RNA sequence: CCACAAGUCGAGCAGGUACGAAAGUAGGUCUUAGUGAUCCGGUGGUUCUGUAUGGAAGGGCCAUCGCUCAACGGAUAAAAG
RNA sequence: CUCAGUAGCGGCGAGCGAACGGGGAUCAGCCCAUUAAGUUAUGUGUGUUUUAGUGGAACGCUCUGGGAAGUGCGAACGUAGAGGGUGAUAUUCCCGUACACGAAAGGGCACACAUAAUGAUGACGAGUAGGGCGAGGCACGUGAAACCUUGUCUGAAUAUGGGGGGACCAUCCUCCAAGGCUAAAUACUCCUGACUGACCGAUAGUGAACCAGUACCGUGAGGGAAAGGCGAAAAGAACCCCUGUGAGGGGAGUGAAAUAGAUCCUGAAACCGCAUGCAUACAAGCAGUGGGAGCACCUUCGUGGUGUGACUGCGUACCUUUUGUAUAAUGGGUCAGCGACUUAUAUUCAGUAGCGAGGUUAACCGUAUAGGGGAGCCGUAGAGAAAUCGAGUCUUAAUAGGGCG
């Protein structure tokens, strides 16, 4: 497949990595799996065994005219245990290797055909200056963007740290949620070639 | 936990291509009074009945 | 298209889970599908699998039979078509294990006529059925 | 994800109590009694939507009978005479005319007995 | 015939027989009651298995033996007020 | 992590349940009397860390407003747009944040030398191995029961020697007991610092957000609560009046707001008053429902709206449990809040997605949802108790017949 960088240069990118038909069900499964894997899952409750006290029978089985009770920490009572007390949970899901790769290929192709991927021959900053990076992005008309480079320069990372709606990542660290969340993806040609070799 | 096989049922049943085979009862002893036809026809393996296949499957989950 | 609020699963992929005892309209209110009274209506109400009410069970009124062979646990069966996974032209126990068609603890293997092959193989130390030998020789291989 | 029931439960109880307006005593104040009272009111209304048609037909028949007997006929004979005369005016309109227009009802009775003769 | 486990009738084929000159008849008795699952053991046989190997012990398979388990589908080897 | 709920054990019941082999984490050996690796103290030196702290960018006008951080118009900083506060919602008001610095004096750790001391009463293992009797441990309940421990009684050979290979014998293979020391990978959280949460928000969350293991109960061991919110700021109401110099209230004043006035944000329901409209003192019952006159207020002046309801047809609550309940069978005095099919693992079936005669990794590594990791699992072939054969196989003298495929 043939693509056009912002300066008019021509780039050849494989159809497997950047031209796969969009599979919404696959993409949705992988994205929701990533979001679920982001969970921490730290919490707990106290069951009727965990609540303080409550060991003795409050009153005798028959003769008092009350409803029969076995413990004051019964889940029916105010201040008693929770019926089904929670424990910390692990929310990670398994994603098949091929399914993850196919979802990433679909995402990249859909970005290309929606014109949210912008290719550049080189993307570097001379100094770690937020204003420098801001002007550079305003030139390309990508003020809200995810920048993908073959390697992350320290100056570029420092310049991008404080900008809202801008993040910079390595070509080997792209993730499906971040590819979708940002308005545009600005990718260097070297990073595009590395992603081509990885095939998404 | 992993499902546990019921070992007695495992000792009584073995799996075939489309079912389970078993031995026949009433051949262990008291054999003199039995006719020759019963002696030879109660020998060998037969199939588990379809009414009992579900119970056998629950008892032996790995065969 | 392709936004975090414009992704949906395929139709039929997800269902709501069944919730018991939440009113008449749901259709599973009150008893929650358990019927009325009896052992099965209680918490942990099922009886043990294989229990038939007290009469001698199916797995106890039938006799035990047979014994387990130890060599069968270490004898391995190999389909002829599976030979295509072998890299190289020498078919042996070691190369079958390297191709992962034989588990590493097996001590012998047998090749049965199941599929088809096209390559020419040399079989060293592995037993062949009569059909498998003919298939190998027709494809152009040899034995030992 | 703890859920507090108060807002929705209060709304449901308030709707029931609003539908129970005008009832006596606890039937308009107390949720349990009011809820029993609203369901029974619905049951009665369902039954009475059927009973109303019978009651109004009975009223029409009684008024037609009075008019026919003023004109010298019984209700059954007047109905038979109208049937034989091919008049297909229904009992509601017949009773309305009997109550509000004596001359027209007399003409109708005359037609009925002419067909009977 | 039948919930299962079981139960019943059976022409015909092969081998070896008995009685008939022969066509033939005979897989117990005119028939329907005379009975007991599984487990555990004993006996005869066996071109099965045999924990390094050769054997063996033990196990399997075929035949058969040990129940008023009679509350007779038999909760324990073992139990009254 | 697999092997594997497999081999086995088991009133062969209920149940219990390995190992070999393979893949990883971590890796390390050194000695028995002239005596080692290692460890622990004290001192010295070096490095690092920790116990106070300092500097730290950049905003104006306008509208609403009690108050601006909010509207509208422009501007500046950013290696700082983490967070908190300020009279409503602030990168630029304050504390901070990124970043750059900082220590008289003390503590922790790491490495190297110095001296002690330990390792280290021990020099190749005799009342020991093995055996009889009774028990215990091994997945293994006396079983064909090997192996380990020993309460009791005994008892060797000692490198041409001895132990094991699941009764036992022979042969082969393998190791050297009756003497010792040894880091890491592993288990945990009273406590310290930083950070985090599809965890709770005062009947929840610790029993305890509040002077709580308190009040209170018990001889004692012990049991064990309830109870958060004025306002931005007390500016917490000078003074006058009624009253007992009381309580309480009415003015005045403060405040954006006092029906925010002290158990004070909001302020629901049960329950209890006052006021207005209509009905009601000759009529018998789950209290409504379908009709329906009159009256009062409103009114688009009506074939309208609101409230009431004379008179009239029909009509014995709800839940549960039952063959069957108005049942004089159960449960509920009422309101508000809480209160019951969950979670983990395995397995089977159905939908849906990927790949497809193939599918898929587990532990683990990994500045880490990626990428590596193929051990293992499922499918691809059955028959037979099994040895064995294999599109066949079992039974049989049979190529007959028959069963599973
Ligand atoms: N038009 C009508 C005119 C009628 C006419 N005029 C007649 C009339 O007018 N009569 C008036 C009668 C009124 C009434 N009877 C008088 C009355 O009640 N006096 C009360 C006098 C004593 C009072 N109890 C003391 C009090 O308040 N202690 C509290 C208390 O320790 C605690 O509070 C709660 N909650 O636990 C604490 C927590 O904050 O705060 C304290 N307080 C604080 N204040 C401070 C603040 O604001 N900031 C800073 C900090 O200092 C705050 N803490």
């Amino acid at each position: 497949m043939n693509l056009k960088t912002v300066s008019g240069s021509a780039v050849e990118l494989s159809e497997v990595a950047f031209g796969r038909e969009f599979n919404e069900a696959l993409v949705h499964q992988v994205v929701t799996a990533y979001l679920a894997g982001g969970r921490q899952g730290t919490r707990a409750h106290k069951s009727r065994a965990d609540v303080s006290g409550g060991g003795k029978k409050p009153f005798r089985q028959k003769g008092t005219g009350r409803a029969r009770a076995g413990s004051i920490r019964s889940p029916i009572w105010v201040g008693g245990g929770k019926t089904f007390a929670a424990r910390p949970q692990d929310w990670s899901q398994k994603v098949n290797r091929k399914m993850y790769r196919g979802a990433m290929q679909c995402i990249l192709a859909e970005l290309v055909r929606q014109d949210r991927l912008v290719l550049v021959e080189e993307f570097a900053v001379a100094a770690p200056k937020t204003k420098e990076l801001l002007a550079k992005l305003n030139d390309l008309n990508a003020a809200r963007a995810l920048i993908v480079t073959d390697a992350v320069d320290e100056n570029l990372y420092l310049a991008a740290r404080n900008l809202p709606h801008v993040d910079v990542v390595d070509a080997t660290a792209i993730d499906p949620v971040s590819l979708i969340a940002f308005d545009k993806v600005v990718m260097s040609v070297a990073a595009a070639k590395k992603i081509e070799v990885e095939l998404g | 936990a992993k499902l546990k096989t019921r070992r007695g049922a495992a000792k009584r049943f073995k799996a075939t291509a489309n079912g389970f085979k078993r031995k026949q009862a009433f051949k262990r002893h008291i054999l003199t009074k039995k006719s020759a036809k019963r002696i030879r026809q109660l020998r060998g393996c037969v199939m588990v009945h379809v009414s009992d296949v579900a119970s056998v499957r629950r008892m032996c989950p790995y065969i | 298209t392709l936004r975090l609020n414009e992704l949906a699963p395929a139709e039929g992929a997800k269902r709501e889970h069944r919730r018991l005892g939440r009113g008449i309209g749901s259709g599973v209110g009150k008893t929650g599908g358990r019927g009325i009274k009896g052992q099965k209506s209680r918490k942990s109400g099922g009886v043990r699998p294989g229990f038939e009410g007290g009469q001698t069970a199916i797995y106890r009124r039938l006799p035990k039979f047979g014994f387990t062979s130890q060599i069968a646990l270490k004898t391995a069966e190999v389909r002829l078509s599976e030979l295509s996974k072998v890299e190289g032209d020498i078919v042996s126990l070691e190369t079958l294990k390297a191709a992962n068609v034989v588990r590493r603890d097996q001590i012998r293997a047998r090749i049965v006529l199941s599929g088809e092959i096209t390559r020419a193989f040399t079989v060293q130390g592995v037993a062949l059925t009569k059909g498998a030998k003919a298939a190998i020789e027709a494809a152009g291989g040899k034995v030992e | 994800a703890r859920v507090k029931r108060g807002v929705v439960a209060h709304r449901r109880h308030k709707k029931i109590l609003a539908r129970a307006k005008g009832y006596y005593g606890a039937r308009s104040r107390v949720y349990r009694v009011a809820f029993q009272a609203v369901i029974k009111a619905g049951q009665y209304a369902y039954r009475d939507r059927r009973q109303k048609k019978r009651q109004f037909r009975a009223l029409w028949i009684a008024r037609i009978n009075a008019g026919a007997r003023q004109n010298g006929l019984s209700y059954s004979r007047m109905i038979d005479g109208l049937k034989k005369a091919q008049v297909i005016i229904d009992r509601r309109v017949l009773a309305d005319i009997a109550m509000h227009d004596a001359v027209a009802f007399a003409a109708l009775a005359e037609k009925a007995k002419g067909a009977l003769a």
